[PDB]
């Protein structure tokens, strides 16, 4: 038998390609877990909930980081109906001259994404208003993901 | 718990510490090449010289007396080459001098023989990775044009 | 390896032994049909899961029962 | 391919580690665990 | 065990043992047939079925078995014995283990995995939480 | 969820330009949804490459492009089924196990096909991401070519 | 203001904090 | 001359007078010293089994008929069909889609005469039991080209495709890029116009102006001109090369594979149409010869598809159009092909995309009916796809509670409503899927074709 | 009797053919440095390596992004390098994960001290046979004017 | 050395393996023929 997958030995001793498969499908099902009581289940998804309350504040971090860094803010603040919010830079090395310039947008001089999240809107109206804004709810979150 | 007797053991010279005997250090030193289970000597040791060969020259190279000039690539690398030279010579004669005596039938690397493949590998992988750090500085332009996609 | 159950509904028409291409089940003697018999499934290590048995048993609900669990090289019909 | 923002060096680097460094360390490492054939 | 047989007349197939066969196991089945006849191997083509003893390497249980309903039993070859070989080459006769074939009754058999009640009469599986309890448990 | 999706972006694309007469005439009859929305909104999408350069609309018609592609490899998964994949995978290890050179180089674990509830999911899921990468796509592009 | 290098360089560094967090709830999930 | 060379032909066979040869004595004649006792038995096997007849008269009928597209397109043996350019594109589409059927159907029942009317007896060292001893090897080198060409012909389509989204269209698989000339059909279309006063003497003309000549403009409209072959030829010919591989794998496992395998080593006491041996084995759906002939169809499809549709693109845009007084050819798409047919892109923008505007645009005209044969089409190959992702389980499930409510309202019906069968599933499914495909690709075509040609 | 049972068993899985079976490829199948009698396992991996590694940076030199410029060698130089770093990755991860069971007497190339050697072969064949094809395509000019005579 | 005659590239791949590769080729492989060390 292997060692991956720990919670399931009838996987375990699979000599197939299977047991990598459905172990990856199994993962998570953790009540069909070998030797797992109800204790352990409870508390095993209370973990994997701070865990995941963890990956979404990460998220928001990373998307007020990029807008802070390597977007447009202020210069979206100064006429929110005519500047295109940017979400972060674009670094392809596959890329050739025209797609560099053609990227090139919303008054930025290297390739850029759009945003289309809405998300300059969102932190508009509640009062954001700097890039130290962002940065400073970036770090905030980042420290709120690592008490998860 | 957390700090008690290396291997179970109170009278050895050695505290079982989370530095020294927790789980991810274990793994990670007893899965360096050094270390490696199933490695022959010579794999091992073609993986350290790499890994010391690469860095080795950077110090010359931006810290040298070749620094400011168009040579500092250069410098580092023949500075470098003779340092593994000088490695290597260390190497071998510490296998010369220290397994003379009997052999033991277990890990390769306390034998001579053993020593020996490891001192090839080293000089081997060691003069590869300072030359293809070598190779990357000076050819840096192209490096940087390929990353920035200058090329395409 | 699969899981075969026989329920005592089993009126040992010996259906699912002959339906069986791996040799799993057998007929034993049992009085609690009028055959005089039952199917069992001694080797069900040789199992593959196939389902004929299955297929080939009159009573309702099945008499057999194949549950598909662990694979091993022999359940999953490998010739390699 | 060299942008105005601060650090413009990072992606750079970044790019071959979280797109061909991090991947060939994880997968791997992913493949030295999935294949430990021990109990 | 020494299992004997001339092997049927065969021009070898593509189809045949495999890796597992010399590494972890493989299988045999002998038979005897009165004359010199043509059936079809289970690893595809046809195959001469010599006077005698016949002895045939399959890679699986069920191609010695699918040869056995397929080819031994049409002819009226009811003689056949099914074994499993070990890579040192130790030999275990399978399918017919008492003499008698298992569509037949036999005295001395005993009954395994047979469970007393209806099929619907398994307990729920809420009832039969963490537990080893499966609901086809006996 | 494509019907409900589709039903506003067409509205709205109406209604942002101000031409509501084209869906409030063509919306009634399902020729003008093919038509009027599919075939028209996708006219700046489709040139965000063409032989003569690119736009900022090239990821989205490559994106474009990838979800019908993804979309179309989950047909596979969904159609076809295992045992014919098994036939096959048998004869590859065949096909391995007696090539010289590759000999030297076995595989750990068995190579097998894709389970039945296995490929109904890696179906469903490439169904799902070239769904979903196909109407992002169209989604942004349409409506990122004109406001 | 645009952000400056070392407000990029603290970043990194506090977000190493979570790094190390996220491995250690994974470790001791994996238990 | 055809006449006489077939009166001829029907004089070569034994019948009563003593002249002519016995079939069964040219077959067993021809051996060789790697094929065992060759083509002994194949004389019975043909004379006993209407199968192994149909699979080879199918396949060849198929193959006469995709020939039959390709060879009126070039040589129109009629008056004015070279300038009756929807007769032109419906003739091609028509015989190519009848050929591909009947190719399948030449499968179909070969497989049929694996699994019914094969006796190992007769075929004992002759060229089928020597096949049947090495199906792995073929299907597995098979495999591998099928793998080959897939990849180095759709590849080098969607590297086109991001080479030209990045702006690098001197990276291409291009004229302008990195060419791929189909040197060797450039120099077969060379040899045929330099013949009709060469290698051909007695003859006046060429045999088609494809291979080379000039224009012949019939009425305004070009009837036929020289077809160039380029970098954009190369790739799609290579894409029917790989199509037509992939079915003849599927097809040929299918035949080859319907008596036994590793897997099932008993499939000929299943049959030919079965759906399944059991979730057992790993899961066993779909290794019935039924079951390669019901893939090989959507491969099939997949095939022609591609085939008429370079016919119509490239027809439209390097041959068909308009010829001036002073003589000069407008080409209906204005030679977009060679630069747009090498991009999956360019094939959905300039090809599925601009010439699906008069189907579209149909109504109100009288093409109208193309229109909504185009819809209706289109709703056909949805259609199809109910059948094809699911299974039987499901819907016996729901009509036992339709059967239900039936039941509180005393109009159940006596004969008990059931889910079709697995394979009936499938076969409704590839019904309908080819159906509405095709059926979509014909309302387009015609639209396309008569609007514009 | 030109295609026969494999090893005269007509139960193996295999076809004893002239392509299978016969003199001439099986000798050369044989003599190929992966199958060469008497052969350590450094020194196969030495020629398997030199003959990998001096074909594999060919199709970027001659195909890659860099072709259309002055430092097409180069470009297709670190492609090779890290294509063989990749691969010499493979080889070691193969090592590792397939060896971890006990040793048998016969090959050295299925067991793990062996296929490290091989390895480490393989690594130092295949970036000399890469760096030797870089650096005649580089020199093709003072190559050519060798065979030209133009430096008599 | 360059002729206006067809094909001039190849006498300079022809002569190195007529004369070098084809040598040291012919002459391992005698090499090893006649030194075999078998019945
Ligand atoms: C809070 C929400 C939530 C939670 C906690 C769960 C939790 C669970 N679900 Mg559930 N589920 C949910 C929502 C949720 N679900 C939703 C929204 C759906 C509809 C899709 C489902 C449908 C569903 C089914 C049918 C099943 C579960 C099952 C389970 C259990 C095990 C999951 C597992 O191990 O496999 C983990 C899953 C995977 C490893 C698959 C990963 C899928 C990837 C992320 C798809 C992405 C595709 C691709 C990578 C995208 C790339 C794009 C790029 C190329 C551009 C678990 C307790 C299973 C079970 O145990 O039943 C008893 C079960 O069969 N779920
Ligand atoms: C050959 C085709 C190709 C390739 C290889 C790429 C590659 C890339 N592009 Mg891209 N692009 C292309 C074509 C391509 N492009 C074309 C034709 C266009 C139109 C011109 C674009 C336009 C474009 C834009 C606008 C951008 C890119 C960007 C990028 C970079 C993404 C960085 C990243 O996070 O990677 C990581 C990949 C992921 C996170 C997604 C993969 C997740 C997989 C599917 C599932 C993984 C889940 C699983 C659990 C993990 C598996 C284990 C794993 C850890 C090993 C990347 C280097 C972006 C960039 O520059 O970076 C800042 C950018 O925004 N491209
Ligand atoms: C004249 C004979 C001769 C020659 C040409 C060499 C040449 C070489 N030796 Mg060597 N060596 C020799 C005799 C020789 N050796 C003897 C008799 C001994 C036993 C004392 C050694 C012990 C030795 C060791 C331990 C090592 C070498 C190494 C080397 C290589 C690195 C360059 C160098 O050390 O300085 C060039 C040498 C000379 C110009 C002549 C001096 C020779 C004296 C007698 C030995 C000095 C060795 C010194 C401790 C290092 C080089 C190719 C190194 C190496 O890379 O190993 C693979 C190293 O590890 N040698
Ligand atoms: C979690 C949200 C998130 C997302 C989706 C991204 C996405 C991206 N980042 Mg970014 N980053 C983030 C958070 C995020 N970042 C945070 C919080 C910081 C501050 C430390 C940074 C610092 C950073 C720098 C300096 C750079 C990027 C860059 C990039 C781009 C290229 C890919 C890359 O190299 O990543 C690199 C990632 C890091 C250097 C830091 C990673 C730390 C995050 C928090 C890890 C998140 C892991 C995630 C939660 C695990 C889930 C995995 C999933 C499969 C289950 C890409 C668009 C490059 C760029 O701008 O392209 C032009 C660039 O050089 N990022
Ligand atoms: C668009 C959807 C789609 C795609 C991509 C495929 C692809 C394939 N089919 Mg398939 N099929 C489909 C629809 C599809 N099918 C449907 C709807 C059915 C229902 C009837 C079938 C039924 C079917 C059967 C019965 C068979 C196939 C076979 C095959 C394989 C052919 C061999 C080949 O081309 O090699 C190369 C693969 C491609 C060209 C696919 C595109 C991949 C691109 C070009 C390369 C990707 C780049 C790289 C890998 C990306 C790396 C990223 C990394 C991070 C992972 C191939 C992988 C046959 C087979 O197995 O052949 C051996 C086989 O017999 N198919
Ligand atoms: C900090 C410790 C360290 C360092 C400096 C190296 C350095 C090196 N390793 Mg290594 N390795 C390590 C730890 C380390 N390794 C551990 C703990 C394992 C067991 C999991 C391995 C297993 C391993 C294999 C199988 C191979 C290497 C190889 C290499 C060389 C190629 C470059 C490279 O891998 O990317 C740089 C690596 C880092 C910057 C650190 C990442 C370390 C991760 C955790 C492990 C990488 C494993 C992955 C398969 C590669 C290089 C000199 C290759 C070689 O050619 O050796 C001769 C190769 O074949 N390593
Ligand atoms: C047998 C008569 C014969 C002789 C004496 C030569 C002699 C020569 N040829 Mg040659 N050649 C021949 C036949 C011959 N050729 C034929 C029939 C062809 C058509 C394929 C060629 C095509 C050819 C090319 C393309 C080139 C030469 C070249 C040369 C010159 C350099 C040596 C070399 O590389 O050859 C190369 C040998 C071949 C390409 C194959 C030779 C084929 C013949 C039939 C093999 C002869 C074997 C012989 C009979 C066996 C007897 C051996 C003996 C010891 C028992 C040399 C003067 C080179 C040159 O022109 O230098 C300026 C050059 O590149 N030849
Ligand atoms: C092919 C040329 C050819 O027919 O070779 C010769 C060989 C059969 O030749 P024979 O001399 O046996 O042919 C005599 C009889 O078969 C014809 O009457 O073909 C094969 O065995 C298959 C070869 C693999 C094909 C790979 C593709
Ligand atoms: C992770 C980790 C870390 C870090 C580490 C480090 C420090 C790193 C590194 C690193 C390194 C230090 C790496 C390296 C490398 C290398 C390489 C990769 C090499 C190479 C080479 C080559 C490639 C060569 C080649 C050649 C030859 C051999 C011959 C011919 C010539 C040539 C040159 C081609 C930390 C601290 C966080 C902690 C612990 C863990
Ligand atoms: C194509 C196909 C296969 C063959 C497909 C196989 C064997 C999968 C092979 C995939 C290879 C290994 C490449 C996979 C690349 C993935 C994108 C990698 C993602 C994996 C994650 C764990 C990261 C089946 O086995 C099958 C089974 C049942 C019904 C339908 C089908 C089916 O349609
Ligand atoms: C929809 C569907 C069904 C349900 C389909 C059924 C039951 C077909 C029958 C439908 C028609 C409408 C039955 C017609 C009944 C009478 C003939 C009606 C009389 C006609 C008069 C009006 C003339 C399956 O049974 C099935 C099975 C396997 C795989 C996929 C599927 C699947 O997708
Ligand atoms: S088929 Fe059913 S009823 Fe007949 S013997 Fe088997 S289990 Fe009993
Ligand atoms: S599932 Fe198949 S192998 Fe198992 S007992 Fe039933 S018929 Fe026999
Ligand atoms: S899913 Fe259907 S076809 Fe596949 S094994 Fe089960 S019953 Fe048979
Ligand atoms: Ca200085
Ligand atoms: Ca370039």
């Amino acid at each position: 038998a292997t060692k991956f997958p720990k919670f399931s030995q009838d996987l375990a001793q699979d000599p197939t390609t299977r047991r990598i498969w459905y172990a990856i499908a199994t993962a998570h099902d953790f009540e069909s877990h070998d030797g797992m009581t109800e204790e352990n289940l409870y508390q095993k998804i209370f973990a994997s909930h701070f865990g995941h309350l963890a990956i979404i504040f990460l998220w928001v971090s990373g998307s007020l980081f990029h807008v802070a860094w390597q977007g447009n803010f202020e210069q979206w603040i100064q006429d929110p109906l005519n500047t295109r919010p940017i979400a972060h830079a674009i670094w392809d090395p596959q890329f050739g001259k025209a797609a560099v310039d053609a990227f090139t947008q919303a008054g930025a001089s290297s390739p850029v994404d759009i945003a289309y999240s809405g998300v300059y809107h969102w932190w508009y109206t509640i009062g954001m208003r700097t890039n130290g804004d962002l940065y400073q709810g970036a770090i905030f979150l980042l420290v709120l993901a690592s008490l998860a | 718990e957390l700090v008690k007797p290396y291997n179970g053991d109170p009278f050895a010279g050695h505290l079982s510490t989370p530095i020294s005997d927790s789980g991810l250090v274990k793994t990670f030193i007893s899965n360096l090449p050094a270390y490696r289970q199933g490695l022959s000597p010579i794999l091992r040791g073609l993986e350290v010289g790499m890994a010391h060969g690469y860095f080795l020259i950077g110090p010359w190279v931006k810290l040298g007396p070749l620094r400011d000039s168009d040579v500092a690539n250069l410098g580092g690398l023949i500075s470098g080459i003779t340092l593994i030279l000088l490695a290597t010579a260390c190497l071998a004669a510490y296998g010369l001098v220290s397994f003379q005596k009997a052999s033991s039938s277990g890990d390769a690397l306390k034998t001579g023989e053993g020593w020996s493949q490891f001192t090839a590998g080293f000089f081997v992988g060691a003069m590869g990775g300072a030359f293809v750090a070598f190779f990357l500085l000076e050819n840096f332009a192209v490096v940087d044009g390929i990353m920035k996609g200058l090329f395409n | 390896a699969h899981t075969v159950k026989i329920y005592d509904t089993c009126i040992g028409c010996t259906q699912c032994v002959r339906a069986c291409p791996t040799d799993v089940l057998e007929m034993v003697p049992w009085d609690g049909c009028k055959a005089g018999q039952i199917a069992s499934s001694p080797r069900t290590e040789d199992c593959v899961g196939c389902k004929r048995c299955e297929t080939a048993c009159p009573t309702d609900f099945l008499s057999i029962r194949v549950y598909l669990g662990a694979e091993t090289t022999r359940s999953m019909g490998l010739a390699y | 391919m060299m942008g105005s923002y601060a650090a413009s060096f990072l992606p750079w680097i970044f790019i071959p580690v979280v797109c061909w460094l991090m991947p060939v360390v994880v997968m791997g490492l992913l493949f030295l665990y999935i294949e430990g054939d021990a109990q | 065990t020494t299992l004997t047989g001339q092997p049927p007349l065969y021009g070898g197939s593509t189809g045949g043992l495999l890796s597992k066969a010399d590494i972890e196991e493989k299988y045999a089945i002998t038979w005897t047939s009165p004359k010199e006849q043509v059936f079809e191997m289970p690893t595809a083509g046809a195959a001469v079925m010599r006077e005698g003893e016949n002895l045939v390497y399959l890679a699986r249980k069920e191609q010695c078995l699918a040869l056995a309903a397929q080819q031994l039993r049409p002819r009226k070859i009811n003689d056949y014995k099914i074994y499993r070989i070990f890579p040192d080459g130790e030999t275990v006769l399978l399918h017919p283990k008492d003499g008698v074939f298992p569509e037949k009754v036999n005295q001395g058999r005993e009954a395994v995995n047979t469970v007393p009640r209806s099929i619907g009469q398994n307990p729920n599986p809420a009832q039969l939480k963490f537990s080893g309890k499966k609901p086809y448990d006996p | 969820i494509g019907w409900v999706t589709f039903y506003w972006h067409w509205k709205h694309l109406g209604v942002w330009e101000g031409n509501v007469a084209q869906f409030n005439e063509n919306s009634t009859y399902l020729m003008g949804w093919l038509r009027d929305y599919l075939w028209l909104n996708s006219s700046q999408l489709i040139n965000g490459y063409n032989p003569f350069g690119t736009n900022n609309l090239s990821v989205w018609a490559w994106m474009f492009l990838f979800g019908h592609l993804v979309w179309a490899t989950g047909f596979m998964f969904l159609i076809s089924w295992r045992g014919y994949w098994q036939e096959l995978i048998e004869t590859l290890v065949w096909a391995h196990e007696r090539t010289p050179l590759a000999n030297l180089v076995r595989w750990k674990d068995k190579p097998v096909a894709l389970s039945i509830v296995q490929a109904r999911l890696v179906g469903l899921a490439h169904f799902s991401v070239g769904y979903v990468l196909t109407y992002a796509a169209f989604l942004i592009a349409s409506t990122a070519s004109k406001y | 203001m645009a952000l400056t290098d070392t407000q990029v360089y603290i970043a990194l560094v506090i977000a190493l904090l979570p790094a190390v967090l996220a491995f250690r709830l994974s470790a001791e999930l994996y238990k | 001359a055809i006449a006489v060379l077939f009166i001829i032909a029907g004089h070569m066979y034994r019948t009563n007078w003593g002249i002519g040869h016995s079939l069964k004595e040219i077959l067993e004649a021809h051996k060789g010293p790697f094929t065992g006792t060759g083509h002994k038995g194949l004389y019975e096997v043909l004379t006993t089994s209407w199968h192994a007849q149909l699979a080879i008269n199918l396949a060849m009928m198929g193959s006469l008929s995709i020939i039959v597209a390709q060879h009126m397109y070039a040589m129109p043996p009629y008056p004015y069909l070279a300038t009756d350019y929807p007769t032109q594109l419906s003739l091609f589409t028509h015989h190519m889609w009848i050929g591909g059927f009947l190719i399948v159907g030449g499968a179909a029942h070969g497989a049929i005469f694996f699994v019914r009317d094969y006796d190992p007896a007769v075929n004992q060292n002759n060229v089928l039991d020597r096949v049947l001893r090495h199906r792995d090897a073929i299907i597995s080198h098979l495999n591998w080209v099928c793998i080959f060409l897939g990849f180095h012909s759709f590849g080098l389509y969607v590297h086109n495709d991001t080479m030209r989204a990045f702006g690098r269209p001197q990276d291409m698989f291009s004229d302008t890029g990195i060419q791929l000339q189909p040197v060797f059909a450039q120099w077969v279309q060379h040899l045929h116009t330099l013949a009709p006063g060469g290698t051909a003497p007695n003859a006046a003309a060429t045999a088609s102006v494809a291979f080379g000549g000039d224009v012949v403009a019939v009425g305004g409209k070009v009837a036929m001109m020289p077809i160039a072959l380029g970098t954009a030829d190369f790739l799609v010919h290579h894409i029917h090369a790989f199509t037509i591989h992939v079915t003849v794998l599927i097809l040929l496992k299918g035949v080859l594979f319907a008596r036994s395998s590793r897997l099932i080593p008993d499939k000929a006491n299943l049959g030919f149409r079965f759906p399944c041996d059991g979730p057992g084995r790993g899961g066993t759906c779909q290794v019935s010869g039924w079951d390669h002939v019901f893939l090989g169809l959507f491969w099939m499809y997949n095939c022609i598809s591609v085939v008429i549709f370079h016919f119509s693109w490239k027809m439209q845009s390097d041959v068909w159009g308009t010829v001036a007084p002073d003589g000069t050819v407008s080409h209906i798409t204005g030679g977009n092909f060679a630069q747009s047919a090498i991009t999956i892109n360019g094939w959905l923008r300039d090809f599925l995309w601009a010439q699906a505007s008069q189907v579209i645009g149909s109504y109100g005209s009288a093409l109208s009916a193309y229109g909504l044969l185009f819809l209706g089409a289109h709703f056909v190959w949805a259609f199809s796809l109910m059948f094809l992702f699911s299974g039987r389980g499901y819907w016996q499930e729901l009509i036992e509670s339709i059967v239900w409510a039936h039941n509180k309202l005393k109009v159940a019906p006596a004969i008990q409503p059931r889910a079709l069968s697995i394979i009936q599933g499938r076969a409704v499914g590839v019904a309908h899927y080819l159906l509405g495909g095709i059926a979509t690709t014909w309302a387009f075509f015609l639209a396309r074709i008569i609007s514009v040609g």
